[PDB]
RNA sequence: AUAUACCGCCAUCUUAACCCUGAUGAAGGCUACAAAGUACGUUAGGUCAAGGUGUAGCCCAUGAGGUGGCAAGAAAUGGGCUACAUUUUCUACCCCAGAAAAUUUAGC
């Protein structure tokens, strides 16, 4: 668009709520592909988005699986593991919807969420 | 059959499928390179596949379409070249530039280029006598007093390959706080890993674990093992060893602190005596493992 | 003919062999169900099956190549290659028929991703 | 027709073209890309048709200028870590429990 | 069923419900080996 | 009962042109220190034990019961399972102690 372009635009409503947030001390993400490629390509979008967002992420890559039955069929499963740490609930949860919207076809995830709490009230003294 | 006309329009649409694809990725057309197209078509065109060539590729039309196809004649219809009616004008203008150099010489490790190499570079098919001729040429340019001109023209089709054996890597000398000299080497022998420390000076004491070796090894055959590495450069009660070694079982340890305490004595022996540890087979990982 | 006497155009898909799958040629379908850990693989095969059918029969004789069947969350992407033979006008209806058919069949919402071509890419001839 | 790549400039806003994922439409991606095994004396074969092309989960939607242009809008939805919880040596000191938990993203209807 | 379940109380591959799926690349993940 | 019904799963087998020579005859064309030569089906197959979709059979019996018996013998060879020790066995230790008593299969 050289000269139309919208002249203002409806940014969606984002509300401070008065509820305290969740703590996350790690985020594992591991994805399951079974192209190589397909897992690369997807690591380096899910890292630039981490650093876009100030999120401090670590990757690896777990070793790979193979199943093989029977004429010899194989099946490949490979994966790579993507560990943010110190994020909030809200930053969790926007970065996961990019990343699991933007998640290719053939491509499973598991996020494991570790999230931080206090002793229950109930368990701080003993009943007398 | 690709006119001309095709590999003109494929080249200006690659150029422009260049600047589109920096574009995209955000670099600066103007620097974006074949290794960063390849890059950015990986990242864009995710693939598997193990056949290299089957993936998505981006090349510059030349790389792909066959361009042999050389004219060799003008408009006029003369050919370029003195020898083209040979019908081999870079083979025969080849013979002849290093006929005449042999003239001129009379007047006053590494490997051959092979066949199908030579035909590549010459960019025409010749057979195996020919190659024989212009080897044999090449060969009487060696034996004589080849100049510097002569000899990187002989580089042109020599070929490299590395021999770098006879050499061990010396590890450097140390010195420890109280200003006593030391090696450090690593050995290992099926699963066993061994790391030792041989002295400059000592009393021919070895520590394995922080045990005395007698005790640490109580069967003869290991300690004639670690025995045999001083003994064979009649050193035996002039170093001090600590090593400290894991994993495998009774030999296999026995053989990774020997290879160990070989690795780190060859600081403190002469290049010669290195070689021959090197020949007695003392400084040799030995691969052979457990097969499944 | 006689006894000693005796002693066809192929896209890349009809050329390549079996064993060529993960080599040269990929999968027509994507899904996660045969990944490690995941299920319904069955299921996902049986749709594939009938998708592949349906499509045969709803399509007839303007698939130039097998269809592209992908899955990303629960949406159904059917990316199919036809010829340039019949008019726009009926693959509009066709388009629209059958995202709705499968749409209120597999409870999904299905997307589908025309690609004509003038005729058959033939890759070789066997 | 002719395909609409013959007017896209070469400074175009790339993610307006692709701003979802979509399969490869060789129409509309302006790349002279090829993909295919070559026969004898052959060459990788062209995007029109390429059915192998079709099959790769491209990342046409997904380009550095895009991700950067979405994670600059997704800015407003996040919060800060609370700065005194500097390392793990302060969050098993203030929040000494830690509850995993797991979450699947599979492809299906269910 | 579970009428079943509770008076009891009292006292090929099936992974996909295929050689021609598999060898044509109709069922994901599935090659040679 | 039938896959001697299909599906599935295993396995068997089969898968030209141009240029010169001979007087322009049938005809022939090599020498490198170079002398014409260059360009899927198949199967009375097995599998109804980690799986299905059908088809047939008997229906005073291929169903349901009752009364007795049945519980073998002998060789030559083929194969399999156990124990078979003094370089052994038991205890302490993990190796300097004390007590007990003919074909065939691999080779690398
Ligand atoms: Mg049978």
């Amino acid at each position: 668009l050289h000269v139309d372009v919208p002249k203002d635009l409806t940014k969606p409503v984002v509300t401070i709520s008065d509820e305290p947030d969740i703590l996350y001390k790690r985020l594992s993400v591991l994805v399951k592909g079974h192209d190589k490629a397909v897992l690369d390509s997807y690591e380096y979008f899910a890292v630039l988005a981490a650093k876009e967002l100030g999120i401090s992420i670590k990757v690896h890559e777990p070793p790979r699986k193979i199943e093989r039955f029977t004429v010899q069929y194989e099946m490949r499963t490979l994966y790579r593991c993507l560990e943010l740490e110190h994020l909030t609930g809200s930053t969790a949860d926007v970065y996961l919807e990019y990343i699991q919207r933007n998640l290719p076809e053939g491509v499973a995830m598991e996020v494991t969420k570790t999230q931080l709490e206090q002793l229950p009230e109930h368990i701080k003294e003993p009943i007398w | 059959t690709y006119t001309e006309d095709f590999i003109k329009k494929q080249i200006e649409e690659f150029n422009i499928g260049k600047r589109h694809l920096a574009n995209m990725m955000g670099e600066d057309p103007e620097t974006f390179t074949q290794e960063d197209i390849d890059r950015a078509i990986a990242y864009l065109f995710p693939s598997g596949l193990f056949e290299k060539r089957a993936r998505p590729v981006m090349k510059h039309p030349e790389q792909i379409f066959p361009r042999q196809r050389a004219i060799q004649w003008g408009e006029d219809g003369r050919p370029f070249h003195y020898l083209f009616y040979t019908g081999k004008q870079s083979y025969y203008s080849l013979m002849h530039d290093v006929y005449g150099m042999l003239l001129n010489l009379e007047k006053h490790g590494s490997r051959w280029l092979i066949k199908e190499e030579l035909e590549e570079m010459l960019v025409e098919k010749l057979s195996d006598l020919d190659y024989m001729q212009f080897i044999r040429l090449l060969e009487k340019l060696l034996t004589s007093q080849c100049g510097a001109a002569e000899e990187e023209f002989v580089q042109r089709f020599r070929r490299s390959v590395t021999l770098e054996s006879k050499k061990q890597l010396i590890e450097p000398v140390q010195y420890d706080e109280q200003g006593m000299a030391f090696s450090k080497s690593e050995g290992k022998r099926k699963t066993a890993k061994a790391e030792a420390i041989v002295y400059k000076h000592g009393s021919g004491r070895i520590k394995v674990n922080g045990i005395d070796y007698q005790l640490y090894f109580p069967i003869t055959q290991d300690r004639e093992q670690l025995m045999f590495p001083f003994h064979f450069v009649d050193r035996l009660g002039k170093h001090d060893v600590t090593c400290t070694v894991s994993g495998g079982g009774r030999s296999a340890q026995a053989g990774a602190i020997r290879l160990a305490m070989a690795k780190a004595l060859c600081s403190f022996v002469t290049e010669d005596e290195v070689e021959w540890m090197r020949q007695a087979g003392l400084l040799t990982t030995d691969p052979r493992v457990r097969e499944r | 003919r006689e006894l000693p006497c005796a002693w066809k155009p192929v896209t890349y898909e009809e050329a390549h062999a079996p064993h060529y799958i993960a080599h040269r040629k990929g999968w027509l379908s994507l899904h996660t169900g045969n990944l490690d850990g995941e299920d319904h693989a069955a299921e996902r095969t049986v749709e594939d099956v009938f998708l592949r059918k349906f499509m045969w029969g709803t399509f007839p004789g303007c698939l130039a190549d097998q269809l592209v069947l992908k899955r990303r969350g629960n949406q159904l992407e059917i990316c199919a290659v036809v010829l340039r033979q019949l008019s726009p006008h009926k693959y509009y209806f066709l388009v629209g028929y059958s995202e709705t058919l499968l749409s209120y069949f597999y409870k999904c919402p299905v997307r589908l991703h025309l690609q004509t071509v003038p005729s058959k890419v033939v890759y070789k001839y066997l | 027709l002719p395909p609409r790549t013959e007017k896209m400039a070469v400074d175009q806003d790339w993610p307006s073209v692709y701003p979802v994922a979509a399969p490869f439409k060789p129409s509309a991606v302006p790349l002279p890309v090829r993909m295919g095994y070559p026969v004898k004396k052959g060459v990788p074969m062209a995007k029109e048709g390429n059915l192998e092309l079709l099959k790769i989960p491209n990342f046409l939607h997904l380009t550095p200028v895009a991700i950067k242009k979405h994670c600059e809008a997704l800015k407003d939805f996040c919060t800060e870590w609370p700065a005194a919880l500097d390392s793990d040596e302060k969050c098993e000191k203030h929040f000494p429990i830690e509850i995993d938990s797991t979450d699947y993203v599979s492809s299906g209807p269910s | 069923a579970d009428e079943r379940l509770r008076i009891n109380s009292l006292r090929v591959k099936r992974r996909w419900r295929f050689r021609h799926l598999a060898d044509h690349g109709q069922l994901s993940g599935i090659q040679r080996a």
